């Protein structure tokens, strides 16, 4: 509440003289140009609006100097016309601009032209002469044949394409590579109105035999935002080719599923696997290429949080969506794991693709020694003819969830007596690039806590400073989650849980990466229909009570 | 179903006098009772639209009214065309009333804010008419857009967009004056290619006998139609290209006969020169050489059921004309000997 | 007027059907393969690779640009934008089975070094096909995606709490 | 190469669930003492035919464009005039094909130009 008129007056000047630069779009530069700032143009229009709606007209002199000129301007620009809601928009600010009495002559005039230039808008003949002629015969008006005018015109330039697209290198009318500039530009603005969406997925399959794009990327980043906020819905094949053919796009939209495990839905992983379905990164992702790109991305930002809970859970479903994808889409004809999987033993890969719906909940503990035994085959023996190193051998474990994560919750089940293998597995989980030495501390560390917690379970329901006596360093988040393991599987839990939560929840930062812990916990349970109802009543519970607190 | 009658009839003439310059008198009151009864239209469109003989009713009320009218001496008034039209007629009368200039200053600022009421009722699962005539502006600018950049005159009119469409816009209006059965086609036609611009309906014809039924009773129309006037026959022969007219041919065997028939008599009324060793004739009106070799070249290109049809009426009139086996002498020699 | 033959028309009957398949929209990557068990089928058992992959460097001019401007391209930026995509990707899955001198012949073109309108991609496939080779680590920040995704994706990443792994060696 | 290969089965979903189960259940028995056939065998817990069929094994009897039995209901009908190729394809992906070729001339209904394995003549009537 300070400014109200600067910024837009400032604006006004700077819309005002680019308006006049485009003057009804009839050339390239005008177009693109107009492509571009129509969105901001929008925006522009809604503060204009308000600012002329709370107010009333021919009374106020503020921006009246030249707004008709504006509004002109605009409405003889089809290119402004045709975007979301900037007609809808235009109609208001008109209607704003009208008056109920006008008293000077000037009022009357100006009344007279807001109407003109709407019905110029809405109800004009600018078009062929012909069928105008022909229409106006045959005692039609415009409204009730324009539709089918608009799909008869697209089926047209829809099939045209189509035939350009099978004469690849033929001595034939090959479709004016212009042309196809032309109308590409034209499906920018209109992509949002229904009776275009032939003519778009016409254009991204039909690509032809060019050694250049024809297609400037502002056609590409407008398709791709209305993929993402679902205002278009193609089928498949059109977004696949759209990918595989404008990097930047595909870039575009593998961070906008980034925003949407980092603002929206931090730990609601039903609402994120959802998005990865509906988007259709898995179908995608069964081409080699664009599985190699999104993994980068993802590789990324492994490193910029060294191994945040967040984005492996993101990789788990990610990775379990793209894997029934690939099963499905792959009967005859599929490209070699080691083509998706380069930087690892294609051995490793086939053992840890058998999902445990498929393995009795009795032989997980085998898997996962196996796993350990190849893991450990890869890291301690790295030799010629291998892995690289131990880091892409991890960058593999984590692209499967299930295995890294049931080592806690098999170790509780074996905690007397426990496998070194699980204790090697699960060091090696919490911490890659240690030395043996560091590797055989920590897990010592966790087989004295092993004890203290076979104690206490096999004791009654116990205090909470106990726990956090073990609990007072490099091995911190291991002992954290596995002591969550231990609340949530022992009925001595489900009483002295809250009451552990509240002390370890130093920061912000324990809350959300626990909560992060649980909401994995209840999503891998319900998938793998394993469960004791007190464990998913008590997560549900702590989870709700906690995201509150935060 | 009888109280719809005084109703849609009394909307009609509202309609018919929203484009009428005589408005002083009108007020809000008018307006909201015109909006609210094309509500009332536009919902029994949704309601009971299909399967029913109150449809086929509204549609003989709709036809008879259109024919009484005519298109004729009064006025020349388009109306409502269609019971699809009964579902935007609130926007025929709207968009009319903008247009309409004598429209008083109290009730336009009323009226506008009835329309345009603003984004106050942004929610609605009814589609409402600020969002119609959103639909509408856009679609007319995508049509100005992309006519103007990547539009194209395809050569093959069968499959151009605008003859494709206002063929197809012709056959609905004569499907419904064929179940009418009030007046003849022919009637109908016959003033139609008195009324309008005649290059451009030949060729909607044209194009019109080609597509495919989609309910070929309106293709069945309009050959019989045109051999009950041979005259405007022998203008649409003559203005169009050769390909589309053969196409014509082994689709409709009907007017082969007569076609060969035409040409047969042009062929005939030239004279060969031995200064220039071409045909020509005598009139600026007279078919040239190459326009002839063209629409027989074209006909000679065609499936085998023309092709024997076409061989034999020129061998025939080979025949009839001296069976000469040199140019100079008989046009059908030249064509004959022309096609190796 | 507007005939042109298509670029791998002087080409070994096997190549060019390779080539003429992964024309096909994205399930050309597939194609490709396809393509390849039934050239294994056939009496010409052997694939050649490097006769494809010197075929694929070897020059002609083409003048685009201004309407004058002699240039010469290789074969990899004259056929199908869609044909580069997926021969890059079919190269990835055959990499083991390459003679590596011809390989680098295609990788160097494939850099496009020194040109304004780069192949997103190609520059990318680069990338990986080098990181899969084991030569060209190259000790840059060299990775397949642009700058302005690795700097957003930094940047978005900051606003979650860093994990207590130890990945990053110094 | 004694160790564990990317591996899959193809044929029948209802005969190949339980392999696959079967092979999830035994793969920690593989061992790189063995031969890659006597760990495959006790596995699987299987033998395997040694050429059931040596004559007629199999001929791919697929579409040799797009390698799909069942495109939209229609079958590998269209072949080639050759003994060497036969090769089966698909109506709509010999169409798309020889349209595009600079070698193809279009009749009324029908199209004439080359196999794609062979370069021989072969005829399309739509
Ligand atoms: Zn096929
Ligand atoms: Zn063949």
């Amino acid at each position: 509440m300070a400014q109200d008129s600067v910024d837009l007056s400032c604006d006004y000047q700077f819309w005002m003289q680019k308006l006049s630069v485009w003057d009804q779009a009839s050339t390239l530069e005008t177009q693109q140009d107009t492509c571009l700032h129509v969105a901001q143009f929008q925006e522009f229009l809604r503060k204009m609006y308000e600012a002329l709606k709370e107010m009333d007209s021919n009374t106020v002199i503020e921006r009246f100097p030249t707004i008709g000129q504006l509004l002109a301007k605009a409405c003889w620009n089809p290119f402004i016309l045709a975007y979301d809601e900037s007609q809808k928009i235009l109609i208001w600010c008109l209607c704003c601009l009208i008056n109920k009495e006008p008293q000077n002559s000037g009022q009357s005039k100006l009344n007279s032209w807001i109407q003109g230039v709407l019905s110029h808008i809405l109800s004009a003949l600018r078009f062929d002469k012909e069928v105008a002629l022909f229409t106006q015969g045959l005692g039609y008006a415009p409204i009730d044949y324009y539709p089918g005018l608009l799909k008869n015109m697209v089926l047209s330039l829809a099939s045209e394409l189509r035939e350009n697209h099978l004469n690849g290198f033929n001595t034939q009318r090959r479709m004016a590579p212009e042309r196809v500039a032309s109308l590409s530009r034209v499906c920018v603005p209109l992509i949002t109105l229904t009776d275009v969406d032939p003519l778009v997925e016409a254009l991204l399959i039909c690509h032809g035999r060019e050694p250049q794009e024809i297609l400037q990327p502002e056609f590409f980043e407008a398709v791709n935002e209305a993929i993402l906020l679902k205002k278009i819905s193609l089928p498949m094949s059109a977004v696949v080719c759209l990918w595989l053919r404008h990097l930047p796009s595909l870039e575009k939209a593998m961070l906008h599923l980034f925003e949407k495990l980092i603002s929206s839905e931090r730990n609601c992983l039903r609402r994120i696997e959802c998005f990865i379905k509906d988007s259709s990164l898995p179908q995608a992702a069964c081409h080699p290429a664009i599985f190699r790109v999104v993994d980068e991305m993802f590789r990324c930002a492994l490193l910029e949080t060294d191994g945040a809970l967040e984005i492996i859970a993101t990789i788990q479903v990610f990775t379990q969506c793209f894997v029934e994808a690939l099963e499905k889409a792959s009967k005859q004809l599929r490209f070699a794991l080691k083509t998706y999987f380069p930087y690892t033993s294609p051995s490793l890969a086939m053992v840890l693709l058998q999902d445990p719906q498929d393995i009795p909940r009795g032989h997980w503990l085998q898997t996962l020694k196996h796993i350990s035994e190849l893991l450990r085959e890869a890291v301690e023996d790295q030799t010629h003819g291998s892995c690289g190193g131990p880091f892409e051998s991890w960058f593999l474990f984590i692209h499967f969830g299930g295995w890294a994560e049931m080592v806690a919750e098999q170790l509780l089940m074996s905690a007397a007596e426990p496998p070194t293998a699980l204790l090697w597995l699960l060091a090696f989980y919490y911490g890659p690039r240690d030395g043996r030495q560091q590797r055989a501390q920590t897990m010592v560390q966790v087989k004295a806590v092993l004890g203290h917690l076979l104690a206490m379970s096999r004791s009654s329901s116990l205090s909470a400073q106990d726990l956090q006596t073990v609990a007072g360093a490099p091995a911190q988040q291991l002992i954290r989650h596995l002591l969550l393991n231990f609340l949530l599987w022992a009925p001595g839990g489900h009483t002295i849980a809250w009451d552990v939560i509240t002390l370890m929840a130093h920061t912000a930062e324990i809350t959300h990466e626990i909560i992060g812990f649980l909401d994995q916990t209840l999503y891998r349970w319900n998938r793998l229909g394993i469960e004791s109802p007190r464990s998913e009543k008590l997560a549900r519970e702590l989870l709700k009570e906690l995201r509150t607190q935060v | 179903m009888e109280s719809l009658l005084q109703h849609l009839d009394r909307f009609s003439e509202l309609l018919a006098v929203s484009s009428t310059t005589y408005v002083s008198t009108w007020d809000p009151a008018t307006v909201r009772r015109a909006l609210q009864w094309a509500r009332y239209l536009r919902h029994i469109h949704r309601r009971f639209g299909r399967h029913g003989p109150i449809r086929t009713a509204l549609e003989r009320r709709l036809h008879n009214q259109w024919r009484q009218e005519g298109g004729f001496g009064r006025g020349p008034v388009p109306g409502l065309a269609n019971f699809q039209a009964l579902g935007h007629c609130d926007v025929l009368l709207s968009l009319r009333l903008l247009e309409n200039r004598a429209l008083g200053d109290a009730a336009r600022y009323h009226l506008v804010q009835q329309l345009f009421p603003g984004p106050g009722v942004r929610d609605a699962d009814e589609e409402t008419l600020q969002e119609s005539l959103a639909r509408l502006a856009r679609r007319r600018s995508a049509v100005h857009m992309l006519r103007f950049n990547g539009y194209r005159e395809n050569p093959n009119l069968q499959e151009d967009s605008l003859m494709k469409t206002q063929a197809e816009l012709l056959l609905e209006r004569l499907q419904e004056v064929g179940k009418a059965e009030a007046e003849r086609p022919a009637r109908f036609l016959s003033s139609l290619w008195e009324r309008l611009p005649q290059n451009n309906f030949l060729k909607v014809i044209a194009v019109a006998l080609l597509q495919p039924p989609l309910s070929g009773e309106g293709s069945q129309v309009l050959v019989h139609w045109l051999l009950g006037n041979s005259e405007v026959f022998a203008a649409f022969c003559r203005a169009l290209p050769a390909g589309l007219l053969t196409l014509v041919t082994s689709r409709h065997p009907a007017l082969s006969p007569v076609y060969l028939g035409l040409l047969t008599d042009w062929g005939q009324r030239l004279h060969y020169d031995l200064q220039k060793g071409i045909w020509v004739g005598t009139e600026s009106q007279d078919v040239p050489w190459e326009e002839l070799h063209n629409r027989f070249q074209s006909l000679c290109q065609a499936p085998p059921p023309l092709k024997d049809k076409v061989l034999t009426a020129l061998e025939t009139c080979k025949a009839q004309d001296g069976d000469f086996e040199v140019p100079g002498l008989s046009i059908w020699t030249d064509l004959l000997l022309a096609l190796r | 007027e507007g005939v042109e033959p298509a670029p791998w028309a002087q080409l070994e009957a096997p190549a060019r059907l390779l080539l003429q398949a992964l024309q096909a929209g994205p399930e050309g990557a597939r194609r490709g393969l396809g393509v390849l068990r039934a050239l294994g089928s056939r009496g010409w058992e052997p694939f050649d690779w490097g006769r494809l992959l010197e075929a694929l460097c070897r020059e002609e001019p083409v003048v685009q640009g201004p309407d004058g401007r002699l240039e010469l391209k290789p074969l990899l930026l004259r056929l199908p934008r869609i044909c580069q995509r997926n021969l890059m990707s079919l190269l990835m899955a055959v990499r083991p089975s390459l003679p590596e001198s011809g390989l680098l012949s295609v990788l160097q073109i494939a850099q496009q070094d020194l040109a304004p309108d780069p192949d997103a991609w190609l520059r990318a496939l680069g990338e990986l096909l080098r990181r899969d080779l084991g030569v060209g680590t190259s000790m840059e920040g060299a990775s397949p995606l642009s700058e302005r995704c690795q700097r957003q994706l930094q940047s978005l990443c900051r606003g979650l709490g860093l994990g207590g792994r130890r990945l990053k060696s110094p | 190469p004694t160790m564990l290969p990317e591996c899959f089965f193809l044929g029948a979903d209802h005969v190949v669930k339980p392999l696959g189960i079967k092979l999830s259940r035994n793969i920690h028995l593989w061992d790189p003492e063995n031969s890659v056939l006597q760990n495959l065998k006790d596995v699987l817990e299987i033998d395997f035919p040694a050429r059931a069929i040596l004559e007629k094994s199999d001929f791919t009897m697929d579409c040799g464009i797009c390698y799909a039995y069942q495109l939209d209901g229609t079958i590998p009908d269209q072949v080639c005039d050759n003994s060497q190729c036969g090769q089966p394809f698909h109506q709509i992906c010999l169409y798309e094909w020889l349209r595009g070729l600079l070698t193809s001339r279009q009749s009324f209904n029908i199209i004439f130009g080359e196999c794609p394995y062979c370069s021989k003549p072969i005829t399309l009537k739509m």
